[PDB]
RNA sequence: AGCUUGACUGCGAGCGUGACGGCGCGAGCAGGUGCGAAAGCAGGUCAUAGUGAUCCGGUGGUUCUGAAUGGAAGGGCCAUC
RNA sequence: UUGAGCCUUGAUGUGUAGGAUAGGUGGGAGGCUUUGAAGUGUGGACGCCAGUCUGCAUGGAGCCGACCUUGAAAUACCACC
RNA sequence: CGCGGGGUGGAGCAGCCUGGUAGCUCGUCGGGCUCAUAACCCGAAGGUCGUCGGUUCAAAUCCGGCCCCCGCAACCA
């Protein structure tokens, strides 16, 4: 394989998650990882640190792609949307632009918190 | 049953192959003995059993 | 660089795709060597043979009217005074039980072994080097036989062997482009029909399609 | 225990019984082997159940046959499941 | 356009082990190259981190082997696939 | 009376358009470590690549026998 040396990376956090795919501007996935699948589970995977083997995890699903210089789309309200990016700048990595893309519902659905009690 | 028929050859390269009943696929032995040839009719070594 | 000189003195003898004759090709192959020493003429042709059939594996010897287009070193293993008679009718050395240091090691300076039956302890227990070397003497080829005397001068009557490898390639040196035309041609013509002797019983599609011949300086010729 | 494979081979004077198909008993010769010092002996087990004719198809050999004639297919015969 | 296929083009081999990167593979002490290559290092490209290429550090016609020696097979000069 | 996919520590499965690394992993056995059992984390024990051949120093990677498995009266004349 040839390497690409182009991308966009896709973020998500949650309360207790969170997770990273890498695709091409063409909209095209080449690697993905999450906090979780980096091999922790419970609130082990809420960790500052998983937040940081979820980006070098993705980061070695394109090692031989050659991707370094990226962009970046955040969704969710988990506080790893940053610190998966404070320690994806320490693994190597150039970041150009962050846009947050989290969608904002007109109600619809209720919101899962409940309780009702 | 299991133990089945079997041909031999022969150390005169007969076409003529002895018969004899004797396991291979799960209690081999093997069998050298000698028998009578219809080419000559002076006998021939029959060996091997496969 | 890198089309080496001996390759530059040679432009524009070659054109692509083009067909010819034996006396046509040598008188080429002749015109493409510039050497100053005495070069050699081999053969390397595909077979039209399966790889997944025994019956189509090509591997044996012949005699031919010139041999391989030069003289050989023929070594005999015997006792008492008929070894002296063998070296005489067609051998250059005896084989000696101090001759397995040479064959053991893989050393040898020689091209073809003749043993008699009660010497051939001495190279039946190193076929694992003399087998893959093309120097084993065989029983099935009248190479271990009592009447070395005889076995010796068959062995300088011109002994070409051949073995076929992958893809069905098969490889054989038969002259020098110092030989006379009609000296190369007969040899030739003798190749390909101790090689049409050796067709097996089943080929695939067409067995022998052309015959090439090289002395790698200006690359090979086929007919 | 040692040797040995006669669990051979070509033929057979004749005899006993069953409605038939079928089944039992056997002198002696011919070819080639083995045991034994030799005399002498062996044509599978100590003997009574371990079992189908035929049709058909497969399979080694064979001018025995073979539809104009010469090969060939198919059949016959010897082998064989 | 695409599973399978074909004509046409361009470069190939460390899966281990080294002293060492032996694609498979047939021959082989005499031969290629000769204003350019040799080699181990920071820099540049790549990397199996061993080194392959490049300017410099630098040199200026070699390079190489037989004895010895790793290996089933060898390490110039070069076919066949 | 006949065919080709599979066969790799006790089971399951990769290894295979380079011919040698014995691998992923489940179980089994034993330790760190939390309140504690398991997860987790550190490790150990055991391979005739079905079984013999071809070409070979060499075949899990290609082939050919022999065997077993497979949707199935392989044909039973």
């Amino acid at each position: 394989r040839k390497q690409v040396s182009d991308g966009v990376a896709h973020i998500h956090a949650s309360f207790n998650n969170t997770i990273v795919t890498i695709t091409d501007r063409q909209g095209n996935a080449l690697g993905w990882a999450t906090a979780g699948g980096s091999g922790f589970r419970g609130s082990r995977k809420s960790t500052p640190f998983a937040a940081q083997v979820a980006a070098e995890r993705c980061a070695d699903a394109v090692k031989e792609y050659g991707i370094k210089n990226l962009e970046v789309m955040v969704k969710g309200p988990g506080p790893g949307r940053e610190s998966t990016i404070r320690a994806l700048n320490a693994a190597g990595f150039r970041i150009t632009n962050i846009t947050d893309v989290t969608p904002i519902p007109h109600n619809g659905c209720r919101p899962p918190k409940k309780r009702r009690v | 049953g299991i133990r089945e028929k079997i041909k031999l050859v022969s150390s005169a390269g007969t076409g003529h192959f002895y018969t004899t009943t004797k396991n291979k696929r799960t209690k081999p032995e093997k069998l050298e003995l000698k028998k009578f040839d219809p080419v000559v009719r002076q006998h021939v070594i029959y060996k091997e059993a496969k | 660089a890198k089309l080496t000189k001996r390759m530059r003195v040679i432009r524009e003898k070659v054109d692509a795709t083009k067909q010819y004759d034996i006396n046509e090709a040598i008188a080429l192959l002749k015109e493409l060597a510039t050497a100053k020493f005495v070069e050699s003429v081999d053969v390397a042709v595909n077979l039209g043979i399966d790889a997944r059939k025994s019956d189509q594996n090509v591997r044996g010897a012949t005699v031919l009217p010139h041999g391989t287009g030069r003289s050989v070193r023929v070594a005999v293993f015997t006792q008492g005074a008929n070894a002296e008679a063998a070296k005489a009718a067609g051998a250059e050395l005896v084989g000696m039980e101090d001759l397995a240091d040479q064959i053991k090691k893989g050393e040898m300076n020689f091209d073809v072994v003749i043993a008699s039956p009660d010497a051939m302890r001495v190279v039946g227990q190193l076929g694992q080097v003399l087998g893959p070397r093309g120097l084993m003497p065989n029983p099935k080829v009248g190479t271990v036989t009592p009447n070395v005397a005889e076995a010796v001068k068959n062995a300088k009557a011109g002994q070409v062997r051949y073995r076929n490898d992958k893809n069905g390639i098969i490889h054989t040196t038969i002259g020098k482009v110092d030989f006379d035309a009609d000296k190369l041609k007969e040899n030739l013509e003798a190749l390909l029909v101790a090689l049409k002797k050796a067709k097996p019983t089943q080929a695939k599609g067409v067995y022998i399609k052309k015959v090439s011949i090289s002395t790698t300086m200006g690359a090979g010729v086929a007919v």
